[PDB]
């Protein structure tokens, strides 16, 4: 197929520099104009600058002139973006795109912080033995104490789709906390096995916790 | 450069309605404009380029127009999956700037929060922490208030609240409230109460466990 693949998430001390990569599969970079878009968390889209990889000439927005540098090499067909003297103000998702009819890249997350990586701790949320002999039951999972972003929660290995809500993470002393709920009918629980599965890539940690009834 | 000025900032409309999002370029851009929809957590999707050309694979309900400095997105017969942000982007000259956006929520009939509360996991109690959680799933509108009444007494210390975005099919919301105490304190109190007050009933939804 034809699509841009951007690089992985980054964790950097401030003042540090990064070099993000955007690959063109099934089409040639040299025939298009490529641009990069920045997006602060919860905020909107800022254009960083565009580039025509052929002649190597790039046009920036003055706000990024001394922070960003777009460079394109037609050989490996990869476009790049280098950020300098990182600061909290640069922690955001970066997008790669072509000036034509093609979907942009999935974007890259760059988290600038002194905080070291820390795997989450997932605690399973089982109810306190109350009348659960009613149509549908609501199970829960509370993932907390991890940094940086993002974690992933799925239910019963992605098979349980309908009824799940993973609420957005939130900082605390530089640590996140997130949680996910699922509504399985009363019958399936626990006549079947419902389990909360969470993957935090930044620490090569995955954790499975079996939602099981509370005792005595 | 040419500054895109977008309006309105926040918008609420129902299924079946016709909406219009307008973008006004400071300077003339001779139809060098494009519209996007950014759904939470996904890359901005292009809807229409060169002011009026609709992209292939995008519904006929999305009509684009404008001339000179005025341009506007038009959504005839709104559908539930139309919620998100819409950015009008210019590219007449450099720098190609983006408009401030439009948070488009979907008007739907009111619905009450179906709530549930969970005591702290056996596992957590040993770490020296206790998190009492409560999920108020599926309500509309978003305004809603829950108060943690510990032993019949209100506590507002160490409570984390989070909310999701409008569902794709039904347009509702969900919220998760978390009161985090130290193992010690959790052990010296009995009833824990997550009480929620919505706009669909006058008598507050209460869910609590005694421990």
């Amino acid at each position: 197929e034809v699509q841009l693949q951007q690089s992985g998430a980054e964790l950097v001390k401030p003042g540090a520099s990064v070099r993000l990569s955007c690959s063109a599969s099934g089409f040639n970079i040299k025939d298009t104009y490529m641009f990069w878009v920045k997006q602060r968390p919860e905020q909107g889209l800022d254009w960083i600058g565009r580039i025509n990889p052929a002649n190597g000439i790039s046009k920036y927005d003055p706000r990024f002139q001394g922070k960003a540098t777009l460079t394109a090499d037609t050989s490996s067909n990869t476009a790049y973006l280098q950020l300098d003297n990182l600061t909290s103000e640069d922690t955001a998702v970066y997008y790669c795109a072509i000036e034509k009819d093609l979907p942009w890249g999935q974007g890259t997350l760059v988290t600038v912080s002194v905080a070291k990586t820390t795997p989450p701790s997932v605690y399973p949320l089982a109810p306190g033995s109350a009348a659960q002999t009613n149509s549908m039951v609501t199970l829960g999972c509370l993932v907390k104490g991890y940094f940086p972003e993002p974690v992933t929660v799925t239910w019963n290995s992605g098979s349980l789709s309908s009824g799940v809500h993973t609420f957005p993470a939130v900082l605390q002393s530089d640590l996140y906390t997130l949680s996910s709920s699922v509504t399985v009918p009363s019958s399936t629980w626990p006549s079947e096995t419902v389990t909360c599965n969470v993957a935090h890539p930044a620490s090569s940690t995955k954790v499975d916790k079996k939602i099981v009834p509370r005792d005595c | 450069q040419i500054v895109m000025t977008q309006t309105p900032a926040s918008l609420s409309a129902s299924v079946g309605e016709t909406v219009t999002i307008t973008c006004r370029a400071s300077g003339n851009i001779y139809n060098y404009l494009a519209w996007y929809q950014q759904k939470q957590g996904k890359s901005p999707q292009l809807l229409v380029y060169n002011a009026k050309t609709l992209v292939d694979g995008v519904p006929l309900r999305f009509s684009g127009s404008g001339s000179g400095t005025q341009y506007s997105l038009k959504i005839n017969s709104l559908q539930p999956e139309d919620f998100g942000n819409y950015y009008c982007h210019h590219f007449w000259n450099t720098p190609y700037t983006f408009g401030g956006g439009t948070k488009l929520e979907i008007k739907r009939a009111d619905a009450a929060p179906t709530v549930s509360i969970f005591p702290p996991s056996s596992e957590q109690l040993t770490s020296g922490g206790a998190s009492v959680v409560c999920f108020l799933n599926n309500f509309y509108p978003k305004d809603i208030n829950v108060k943690w009444k510990i032993d019949g007494s209100e506590r507002q210390n160490g409570v984390l609240n989070s909310w999701t975005d409008q569902d794709s099919k039904d347009s509702t919301y969900s919220m998760s409230s978390t009161l985090t105490l130290t193992k010690d304190e959790y052990e010296r109190h009995n009833s824990y109460t997550c009480e929620a007050t919505h706009k669909t009933s006058t008598s507050p939804i209460v869910k609590s466990f005694n421990r």
